[PDB]
RNA sequence: GUUACUAAACAGGCCAGGCCGACAAGAAAAAAAAAAAAAAAAAAA
RNA sequence: UUCGUUGACUGUGUUUACCACGGGGAAUUAGAACAGAAUAUCAAGAAAAA
RNA sequence: CUUCUUGGCGUAACGUUGUGUAGUUAAA
């Protein structure tokens, strides 16, 4: 067909053209997670699939589903990882390095791995702050 | 003589297990299909000549060359060689350890070991040629200098010269012949491999374009003809536009009929990839 | 809001 | 075996001597010890002594900083020895410290390029507790902890609070300085208007090195486009001192190399971030001192590589991906650098983020933003999904996944909330594989393959 | 430069960093040997097996030589962490 | 740096022909972008005499040292040291008792450099359009140094490149500048030096060492062709 | 000689996410979820997905997350996987008219067995997350 | 959302029912190179 | 590497793809739990001033 | 910081049941 080049571009961040498929993909967030819904130009012919498209996004606007989730424990230095799907805490180590524990939320519980992440934080920063050193011991004397 | 009609040799008999005769285990699909899983041909299965002198003893002669030239010099061409496939952009200098300040590594072939842990003894184990083909190799570009010189010392009867006071300076020069004297263009093979490809070059996008002066104007132009733009668009770019119709027959009609519209296979493979050179950025 | 359960929380302890 | 540590009525703490040197011998090596002595004779209770007469009954922490001072004083830079005594000061620093200590503690860690969070936590409790500093010593804190990447919510106020009645008084040089650190802290680590005084300090007054740290701070604040008539001025009054100064002084003067470094990446970040914005409207004497600076090579410190980038490295050659490692462009190193690709593999390491954050830090942003300019797409690898991951399979996959994601040329979406399933860390059938063992179609090299 | 580089004398320390060592990757017994090791111990390359020393050095074209030396993994001393080098400093002071 | 055409010569046509094009070539040009192709050659000899550095020396001789005292050395039996062939040179010590030359500076290594005029540089040769640059080096060769002269070309691929633009009146002609390709030769001991065909460009030619190379060459064709020469300090 | 055949026996399909290969080339699941197919451009075969689902009412308005698609990737062929997912494991959904009631009995004891008896009584459904 | 099963005729023809305690199970690791030349050893780990 | 090894295990749990039935047996799930024994593979190694 | 692998191979997969051999009963 002939169609002006004006057609593929897309007036907002969450309308894509995907041209593998020549179809309008609609990016949404959805139970703390990302989803995209495509609407196919085999299905909808060449206007009315991008017209689709952009009701579908005005529609998600209204529900709310282009906000982004944000996860928060409110301790510093704690916080949730995507790649590996865990509480990742971070502390220094016996070394004096600044070394970081990651609980699994799959295996502990979504709450139940920002708990253990503060609780070892909390134990770690408890070992820290007293300043002993490996095989250290203190001794007060009057 | 050095020309000849040579004879295509018959092809070696790769061996079968003993089973399934009934089926095609000869798919073109590649190592390891999920689906289409290749089935294994046992090495004791493959059939292999009696040992005698032409095989046997030619890998004891080029075994004893090798134990006189020292295997040293093996583990040296086999580090340079993969420390040179890896070191082809300026790299900083890297200390074995942590603290020595004054030790430095030799090579990225430092960083490859560390990663892989590889081992000591296996370094040891391959320098000592234990198979077939790395006598055969061997029995080839065993030269230590062969980068630079090739084949060329294979019967040279000083070449144990090399091995034995090819150093520093020297090594240096076989590094800096062999980078301009290695092939850098596309390999064209069917047999698998599992190891990182070599380099292949990009191409830059633009040709040449040859101009001969014009005293008329006092000024250089075009050797070549004008043509209409729409012409010379067609001849660099391409065929323009997204469809076009095939190439028009070069042949003169046959004069039998043939059904030229049916396509080759009912049901045509899948495409295959370009393997030749990419753009330049 | 209620949370999932992990694999942990499964087992017969 | 193990040293004992012992407190006073009053608040001091001190070790025997005795025990030191064992502790010390023990933690180290005898055998390490008698090798950087040249005697074999050399026995556990001479350990101590026999460092001090290197660098030159109780101990304490005055001794340490003393040990520290003549460690910088030597160019003695050995990390095993200095953890071990960092951290025997950071035991002894609570309640027996005074100010110009804690300053001079700080200095020697700046100087000998170490990290020591615990140290450093420890300074901040015991300077909690002792102010309730001259402005030298507040600026030297303050660069002390941007070294040391610690943004400590607490102290960083007290300095700041200090420091501000002196702002509008601070020598040109000490604005500088200030700033620098500032901008390594990050512009948010201190009040809205410090960065604007110092600033305006800069302007109304210094050396190529203040110029050249000025200079870099713009560029880690990211004001290099708002504060344009500044950096102008900046590199007009720099390039003088650079045609002056000879050409050996970059390479072999002590401080040559640093600063030929720190001019070369001003360069490279005005040439690839505000080409048509700055670079091409600089004066010709500034574009001159550029290149003459840049005809000559930079020369760099040997460094051992890190086992997280080697082990990126092994599993990229498994993955039969062509890279290389620790390459150079200009002044910047890149971990990683793919061959067939225009992609540049970051393992970063705690070093890179700020203390118990999640925050890189000014300079890998910096960094980050020129080789984005530069036409690379980075890959970042953070130590702690690295350490998560811990396994071969999981961190192929990953690599696999995180290669597709950068390099895809459709679906361009946030980077970020995309979707990560690896092995043995989140819940899966053992038998679900996104990456087939050694599998490739047409063998075609993940260098290759067309995403 | 190239000269001095040539010209290296290595010093003691640098020596020391440069000592062989065997690392041992698990426990085994020697069949023939009858040694007994444990994961994670560090020995002397000169003393830790002669048999197996054979094969590191060049005087040897069997890698059976020594029963376990698969199990064997050689490092040189600068290379091992603080932590082992302090734990087996005793046992590697030549 | 400075190629201009009064420090390069007057009243010539072949060798201005090469840098400016002033009196046009009888021949097709090849351009690139606007810039003239050009290949350079850039031959070294190599050292006439080995060194061996001490550690290479010291570890060897202490091999054969301990070997000797622990008896696990090679054999080297008799039966296989001594069959009568007629390169055999082996007996038992017990028997026995019963600036344009190739020599200079033999210990290091050299390289060919040309003097067009008054400046000194790498033999150069223009591009003909539709020839491969193997072509154009053997025409430089053939024509500019030695009608006899062939050294030996370590590949078909340049080791560098460099670029240069024209001034304003020299581009307005219709060529931006010249762009060169240096590649690398090794001349073959024992044969012939040079030896200038009648009419060609070069005046002058020398064998320089890499520390006497900035003594003559521009800091500029220096900085271009470094990276690709041999590392010797 | 399978490349000059033309009926769709001969040509297999392959496995994707949440799916095995079994001893005979059988693709099976491995997960409580709902089929997806995909097409992948650059080998030309079929690609078979499961997308993790627990077990509830499939409306007209989701349906579209099974449509088949085009990939040029199997990694590509994951991300299209994450992307039309309604939720993930560890934080859930509120599922939509689950089923409640005990499942279908064992095939021996009765063929035609009634999907979601009324008379029967609800029962925990504690599988269909795993 | 979604097009996939399916060879009846004494129709046009196929069949070897077998191998492996392991270079044939198999952890980890490794694994097959364009053209031309050398060698005439059926040779990737 | 010329590298180990014998899970080509012993048992508890009646749930599961296909379907006249039988041979869950053209050759289906981690019935993801539980009680024993065995084999291979760990991780970490951060910070090189002026 | 849960756990990097594993109860063959087999593109002809062994003859079901029975008999015989063998295994199990401080219980079933
Ligand atoms: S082995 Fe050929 S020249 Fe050295
Ligand atoms: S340990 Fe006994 S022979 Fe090696």
């Amino acid at each position: 067909v002939s169609i002006h080049p004006s057609y593929f571009e897309s007036p907002h961040p969450f309308v894509i053209w995907e041209p593998l498929n020549e179809a309008w993909e609609v990016y949404f967030y959805e139970n703390l997670k990302k989803s995209a819904k495509p609407f196919p130009v085999k299905k909808f012919g060449i206007a009315r699939a991008k017209r689709e498209a952009l009701l579908f996004l005005e529609q998600m606007k209204l529900e709310g589903k282009l906000e982004k989730p944000t996860f928060s424990s409110g301790v510093d230095g704690v916080t949730f990882d995507q790649v590996t799907g865990s509480w990742i805490c971070r502390f220094v180590d016996e070394e004096g390095r600044c070394v970081s524990r990651g609980f699994g939320a799959d295996f502990h519980g979504f709450e139940e791995a920002r708990k253990l992440a503060i609780e070892r934080q909390a134990e770690m920063k408890k070992v820290e702050a007293s300043g002993l050193g490996p095989r250290m011991r203190l001794v007060k004397e009057k | 003589p050095f020309k000849i009609f040579k004879a295509s040799p018959p092809p070696a008999p790769t061996g079968r297990k003993p089973t399934g005769y009934r089926g095609n285990h000869w798919h073109k699909k590649v190592l390891y299909d999920p689906v289409y899983p290749t089935t294994k041909v046992p090495a004791a299965l493959v059939p292999r000549y009696p040992i005698d002198w032409r095989n046997g003893g030619r890998a004891l002669l080029i075994a004893a060359l090798s134990k006189l030239e020292g295997a040293s010099a093996l583990q040296r061409r086999i580090f340079l060689r993969e420390n040179s496939r890896e070191s082809q952009v300026p790299q900083t200098p890297l200390s074995p350890f942590q603290t020595g300040s004054s030790a430095s590594g030799g090579g990225a072939y430092l960083v490859s070991s560390l990663g892989r842990k590889r081992s000591y003894v296996g370094r040891i184990a391959v320098s000592l040629m234990p198979r077939h083909r790395q006598i055969a190799d061997y029995q080839r570009v065993g030269g230590f200098c062969s980068p630079r010189c090739f084949s060329e010392c294979s019967k040279e009867l000083r070449r144990c010269l090399c091995a034995w006071r090819c150093t520093g300076f020297h090594e240096h020069v076989v590094q800096m012949d062999g980078m301009l004297g290695e092939y850098k263009g596309e390999v064209k093979t069917e047999k698998p491999l599992f190891s990182v490809l070599r380099r292949q070059a990009r191409r830059n996008a633009d040709p040449s374009e040859g101009v001969a002066f014009c005293a008329e104007s006092a000024k250089f132009k075009s050797v070549r003809r004008a043509q209409h733009p729409a012409f010379e668009a067609f001849d660099r770019q391409g065929p323009d536009g997204p469809s076009q119709k095939p190439a028009p027959r070069k042949e003169p009609p046959l004069p039998f009929y043939s059904a030229s519209h049916v396509p080759n296979v009912p049901r045509p493979p899948p495409p295959q990839p370009y393997t030749g050179p990419l753009k330049v950025r | 809001r209620a949370f999932p359960r992990g694999c942990e929380l499964k087992d017969p302890a | 075996s193990e040293l004992v540590v012992y407190e006073r009525r009053d608040g001091k703490r001190w070790v025997h001597r005795h025990q030191l040197s064992l502790y010390l011998s023990h933690a180290v090596g005898l055998g390490y010890f008698r090798a950087q002595f040249e005697d074999s004779s050399v026995t556990p209770a001479a350990v101590f002594d026999c460092l001090s007469h290197l660098v030159r009954e109780r101990v304490t922490a005055q001794d340490l900083s003393e040990f520290m001072k003549n460690c910088v004083a030597s160019r003695y830079r050995d990390v095993d020895v200095l953890d071990v005594v960092t951290d025997v000061l950071s035991a002894l620093l609570i309640g027996s410290a005074d100010l110009p200590l804690l300053v001079d503690i700080a200095s020697s860690c700046i100087a000998l390029s170490l990290l020591r969070p615990k140290l450093f936590t420890a300074i901040a409790s015991r300077l909690l507790v002792l102010l309730p500093l001259s402005p030298r010593q507040a600026v030297r804190l303050v660069e002390s902890f941007s070294q040391q990447r610690f943004r400590h919510p607490d102290v960083l106020p007290l300095l700041f609070l200090s420091l501000s009645p002196s702002l509008p008084f601070l020598s040109p040089r000490l604005a500088c300085r200030l700033l620098h650190a500032v901008a390594g802290l990050g512009a948010c680590a201190a009040p809205a208007e410090t960065v604007q005084l110092l600033l305006s300090r800069v302007a109304s007054g210094l050396a190529l090195a203040d110029l050249t740290k000025a200079t870099h701070a713009l560029l880690l604040l990211e004001i290099e486009l708002e504060q344009k008539p500044l950096l102008e001025s900046l590199l007009t009054a720099m390039a003088p001192e650079i045609f002056d100064r000879p050409v050996e002084f970059w390479s072999s003067s002590p401080a040559g190399p640093s600063l030929h470094r720190r001019l070369l990446l001003i360069r490279t970040a005005l040439r690839h971030l505000h080409r048509d914005t700055i670079y091409n409207s600089l004066p010709t004497m500034v574009r001159q001192a550029f290149r003459r600076l840049h005809r000559i090579e930079i020369t760099s410190p040997p460094r051992s590589p890190t086992h997280f980038v080697t082990r990126m490295s092994a599993l990229l050659t498994r993955l039969r991906i062509a890279h290389f490692c620790y390459a150079i462009r200009g002044p910047l190193v890149f971990d990683v650098l793919e061959r067939d690709r225009p992609i540049v593999w970051q393992c970063n390491t705690a070093d890179r983020f700020y203390v118990n954050s999640a925050e890189k830090t000014t300079a890998v942003k910096l960094q980050e933003r020129i080789t984005q300019a530069m036409g690379l797409k980075v890959g970042n690898c953070e130590y702690w999904q690295w350490m998560k991951m811990k396994r071969k399979r999981t961190r192929l996959e990953y690599i696999r996944m995180q290669r597709y994601y950068i390099l895809k040329d459709r679906r361009q979406h946030d980077p970020d909330f995309e979707g990560w399933t690896l092995p043995l860390v989140h819940h899966m059938h053992r038998r679900n594989r996104l990456h087939y063992d050694y599998y490739f179609p047409n063998y075609t090299p993940l260098s290759r393959v067309e995403y | 430069s190239l000269a001095a580089a040539e010209q290296w004398e290595p010093s003691p320390l640098t020596l020391k960093q440069h000592q062989q060592v065997v690392v041992w990757k698990k426990d085994r017994t020697c069949i023939l040997c009858k040694k007994e090791v444990q994961g994670g111990n560090v020995e002397k390359v000169e003393t830790a097996c002669e048999k197996a020393w054979r094969f590191l050095s060049g005087y040897s074209r069997s890698a059976h030589v020594c029963p376990i030396l698969p199990q064997m993994r050689i490092l040189r001393y600068g290379e091992l962490p603080l932590r082992d080098r302090a734990k087996f400093d005793a046992k590697l002071r030549r | 740096c400075g190629p201009g055409s009064s420090r390069f010569f007057s009243g010539t046509s072949r060798r201005l022909s090469l840098f400016f094009s002033d009196p046009p070539p009888a021949y097709a040009l090849s351009l690139h972008a606007g810039y003239k192709i050009q290949a350079a050659l850039c031959v070294d000899r190599l050292p006439l005499v080995y060194r061996e550095p001490r550690y290479e020396k010291r570890w060897r001789e202490f091999k054969e040292q301990w070997e000797a005292q622990t008896k696990n050395g090679l054999t080297l039996a008799d039966e296989i040291t001594f069959m009568k062939f007629p390169f055999h040179f082996f007996e038992t010590e017990e028997a026995q008792k019963k600036l344009r030359s190739l020599e200079r500076e033999p210990e290091r290594t050299l390289y060919l450099i040309v003097r067009y005029g008054d400046s000194w540089q790498f033999p150069l040769e223009d591009r003909i359009h539709g020839q491969s640059m193997r072509s154009t080096l053997k025409r430089l060769c053939s024509e500019q140094l030695g009608s006899s002269y062939a050294p030996f070309l370590l590949g078909y691929s340049p080791f560098s490149y460099a670029k240069r633009t024209y001034p304003k009146k020299t581009k307005e002609a219709g060529i931006l500048g010249r762009k060169i390709f240096y590649y690398r030769a090794h001349h073959i001991p024992g044969s012939e030096n040079l030896k200038l065909p009648e009419g060609s460009p070069v005046s002058d030619f020398a064998w320089v060492t890499l520390q006497e190379l900035p003594a003559y060459i521009s800091p500029r064709k220096l900085a271009a062709v470094s990276a690709g020469l041999l590392l010797e300090e | 000689n399978v490349e000059t055949k033309r009926r769709n026996r001969h040509f297999k399909l392959y496995p994707g996410e949440n799916v095995k290969v079994s001893k005979v080339t059988n693709l099976v699941a491995l997960c409580h979820g709902r089929v997806k197919f995909t097409h992948d451009v650059s080998r030309d075969v079929l690609v078979v997905n499961v997308l993790p689902e627990r077990r509830e009412e499939l409306l007209r308005e989701d349906l579209w997350r099974y449509r088949t698609e085009h990939v040029r990737s199997m990694e590509e062929n994951r991300h299209i996987c994450f992307l039309r997912r309604k939720a993930v494991r560890m934080f859930g959904k509120e599922l939509v008219n689950p089923p409640t009631k005990p499942p279908l009995r064992p095939f021996y004891f009765t063929k035609y067995d009634s999907w979601e008896n009324p008379a029967l009584p609800d029962v925990p459904q504690l599988d269909d997350d795993m």
